[PDB]
């Protein structure tokens, strides 16, 4: 019953969650204000916040940067030698009365830099359509 | 042929090119995934647009005079 | 013709450019891609 | 009695955690002559092992709840370990020392490592140091064991100037997305408003001092503050060690498992405590924890919140001594609150629910309208406007003064029915209009009015101007919706949708119009100039429009 709520002009429920993953090593993060629980899983209510999943085939424009507080473990992988296995990013849309989150990202964390704004670090999330550059 | 060989996504380029397709990763999967670009429409079943069915604004509203 | 819609951005095809090597210099013929070494 | 002294070593530090100097003379050498010290101290303590090496002047001790657990010989050897206090809870720190005839320095230090981790190790600047031991009253009331980590927040004792007014916010975040031609898109953004809080304080001798330091000292982290604008007290009287009052929690912010606070008067014995559950009707709840010391009848409870102070602080100052300044407050946990449309009309032939609130009469209201859209406005010569879609919106904005608790809670569930701007729903202006010349006959199922120029000037083919209320003399509200109309003579006519109840021209109050509104802004400016029991004015400001997209669902989503 998901599009039918999110296709609705006066009807709506704000929820945008994200699981970090690493060889089953998870973390379940709600951008809400709330405790959402859903997929079996509790997503905490956390500071992240995207900037837009953008999808233009072309790279470095694709570029997912998601606002992460550093407090996070998530970022805590990263500081001096970050993770030698790379790091799967899924975002999920769900409403609430809802329990479809159609998956809307499937991105992989590339790289990870602090600065003007310590209580939340940019995190760059490409995907695999990007990553060609190979020799 | 691919002698003298390049970057990945170059010849990728090129085959799509051939095909005129489009390569892209599934919204829900994140699969890679491989999309070509031809006449599968029915001009029947299309959603139709317009300001009260979901359509915000036209960004591009000029006629650039594209008859050459 | 992906490139087509790779042109989607013009202010809108004229070129006028060389190449950036591909493989195309022969020394053996090639019915189907069997890729090929680098040397 | 007196406060307790230390110092920094650096070998001896660096050997036991970090450990310092206690000491209870002013200087460092000058003990006494078989003399003993005396110190005590609430220290946390779960069931566990504690193992401490100390060392100490001549046979210093520890102890814990009068138990000694070891003494230090003369040299800084582990003198000893664990000592297992085998029961969770907070007891008496309560160690003591003592020196030979000789005035040589004093010196205790302790290595609290529970299980090998260090708790406690120094720095005790809780003591209270005296000549001779000290009963635990004399120490101080013990803390709550504050199993919650909301009870370790400070706690913002000083009170607000009432004679300026409380401002409240509650916001929401609701993006609305309206296209060229007016049709709308709505989007509640946040799941539970995040709320605000500011008060004027003016505070001075010692006061001023008490605000001072806790405002610096907190600065931005989380604090707790007490819902001064949700006063009440208690309604029987409770003993030391209770665990549950009566009192009037009806509808002030009370919820399961709230941070409470009790004043005991003076403003510095104060407490803070969490009700694990309470009853709505049979006003009463139940502590977690024994109270602190002790809570007579009539002992003022707050309900706390865990705020922050998001916001840097002005210095204003009036002399010397006395000092005021706006400092605001923002609530780190949900306002959850349940919503509900008591009791207001549901329209058939909408299903929307009427604005039925009897919103006052403030010095004037605000008045618009509005198509949104322009063309190239060129460098010269002529311009043409194009309307979009031919439809007209404005908005309205007019003061509401709540009166009560009950009042407010029920202006609460309403303001959570919508949500910033959120949901529709018919606004009634209250403006008379339809001057019914004729009576009102039912058997045409056409009023006629006077001839104010609907039909001519603005047609009926406006939705913002079709949806009615004939609010009959009585207080009924007869909603009603414009179809078609007759123009003739100096009156004219007005087909509607339904039915009216036969009456006479002379049988209403004002035919005022209700069209789909949705309230502007999103967050919500409440002047509490009194506790919720009165003056709770708000400000709302209504945009009048109508709902145009049709939602045909993408398919094969």
């Amino acid at each position: 019953s998901y599009n039918i709520i999110e296709t609705s002009n006066d009807n709506g429920r704000p929820v945008f969650m994200y699981e970090f993953r690493l060889l089953d090593k998870y973390w379940r993060y709600t951008s809400a204000d709330a405790k959402v629980s859903a997929l079996g899983s509790i997503w905490e209510p956390m500071g992240v916040s995207d900037d837009g999943i953008k999808q233009t085939g072309e790279a470095k424009t694709d570029a997912l940067n998601l606002t992460l507080p550093n407090s996070n473990p998530v970022v805590g992988l990263f500081i001096g030698t970050p993770p030698g296995s790379p790091v799967t990013l899924t975002i999920r849309r769900m409403h609430l009365d809802d329990n479809d989150p159609v998956v809307c990202y499937v991105g992989t964390v590339d790289s990870i830099n602090q600065g003007e704004n310590p209580t939340v670090a940019t995190v760059t999330c490409s995907t695999l359509s990007a990553t060609m550059d190979r020799n | 042929r691919w002698n003298r060989q390049d970057t990945l996504e170059s010849f990728m380029q090129l085959i799509l090119d051939h095909i005129g397709g489009a390569m892209y990763v599934s919204k829900v999967t994140g699969k890679l995934s491989l999309r070509l670009i031809r006449k599968d429409y029915d001009f029947d079943t299309l959603p139709i647009f317009d300001t009260d069915s979901g359509l915000l604004s036209i960004q591009e509203a000029t006629n650039a005079s594209p008859a050459n | 013709m992906w490139w087509a819609l790779a042109m989607l951005v013009a202010s809108v095809e004229v070129w006028t450019a060389d190449w950036q090597v591909l493989g195309f210099g022969n020394f053996r013929t090639k019915a189907v891609k069997a890729k090929q070494a680098k040397k | 009695l007196r406060p307790a002294r230390e110092q920094f070593n650096q070998a001896i530090y660096d050997a036991l955690n970090g450990a310092y100097q206690l000491y209870v003379q002013d200087a460092f050498g000058q003990a006494a002559a078989n003399q003993t010290y005396y110190m005590a101290k609430w220290m946390k303590l779960k069931a566990g092992t504690y193992t401490a090496v100390m060392y100490v002047d001549d046979s210093g001790t520890l102890s814990i709840d009068h138990a000694v657990v070891a003494t230090a010989a003369i040299g800084t050897n582990p003198n000893s370990g664990e000592f297992t206090v085998a029961a969770d809870g907070v007891y008496r720190f309560d160690c003591i020392y003592s020196n030979v005839p000789a005035d040589t320095p004093a010196y205790m230090a302790y290595q609290l490592i529970r299980d090998g981790q260090t708790v406690e190790v120094s720095r005790a600047n809780d003591f209270i140091a005296d000549i001779v031991p000290i009963p635990d009253k004399a120490l101080g009331p013990k803390p709550p064991y504050s199993d919650d980590v909301r009870l370790t927040y400070p706690v913002f004792l000083p009170l607000p100037n009432w004679k300026d007014g409380v401002t409240e916010r509650i916001e929401w975040q609701t993006d609305v997305m309206i296209s060229e031609s007016g049709a709308e898109q709505r989007r509640p953004i946040r799941l539970h408003p995040r709320r605000s809080f500011e008060a004027t304080f003016l505070r001075w001798e010692e006061n001023r001092t008490l605000l001072d330091t806790t405002i610096a000292g907190v600065g931005q982290s989380p604090l707790l503050l007490p819902l001064w604008h949700d006063m009440t007290a208690t309604e029987n009287n409770a003993p030391a060690g209770s665990v549950d009052i009566f009192g009037q929690f009806r509808v002030k912010d009370f919820n399961v498992g709230d941070v409470v606070m009790f004043n005991r008067g003076t403003t510095w014995d104060y407490e803070t405590n969490i009700i694990a559950g309470l009853d709505i009707d049979a006003g009463h709840m139940t502590l977690t924890f024994g109270l602190q010391s002790d809570t007579p009848k009539g002992t003022r409870l707050y309900p706390v919140r865990v705020a922050q102070i998001r916001e840097a602080m002005n210095g204003q100052q009036m002399t010397d001594s006395v000092s005021q300044t706006q400092v605001r407050f923002f609530c780190t946990e949900n306002y959850d609150l349940t919503p509900s449309w008591s009791d207001f009309p549901i329209y058939t032939r909408t299903g929307l629910h009427i604005f039925v609130l009897p919103e006052d009469w403030g010095s004037s209201n605000e008045i618009t309208s509005d198509r949104l859209t322009y063309n190239f406005d060129n460098q010269s010569g002529p311009v043409v406007v194009v309307d979009p879609g031919g439809q007209n919106y404005g908005t309205v904005k007019k003061s509401y003064t709540i009166k009560g608790r009950t009042a407010d809670r029920q202006f609460r569930q309403i303001l959570f029915a919508l949500r910033g701007r959120t949901k529709t729903f018919h606004l009634p202006l209250d403006t008379n209009d339809f001057i019914l010349s004729r009576d009102i006959n039912p058997a045409d199922g056409a009023l006629v009015v006077r001839r104010c120029g609907y039909t001519q000037y603005i047609g009926g083919t406006q939705e913002t101007k079709r949806d009615i209320m004939v609010e009959l003399y009585d207080g009924t509200r007869i909603p009603t919706t414009i179809i078609s109309s007759r123009i003739v003579g100096d009156e004219e006519w007005l087909f509607l949708s339904q039915s009216i109840p036969a009456t006479s021209r002379n049988d209403v109050r004002r035919i005022g119009y209700i069209p789909v509104a949705r309230l502007d802004v999103d967050g919500i400016e409440i002047k509490r100039l009194t506790d919720s029991a009165g003056v709770s004015q708000v400000s709302l400001t209504f945009k009048f429009f109508d709902d145009r997209r049709i939602a045909t669902p993408l398919p094969l989503s």
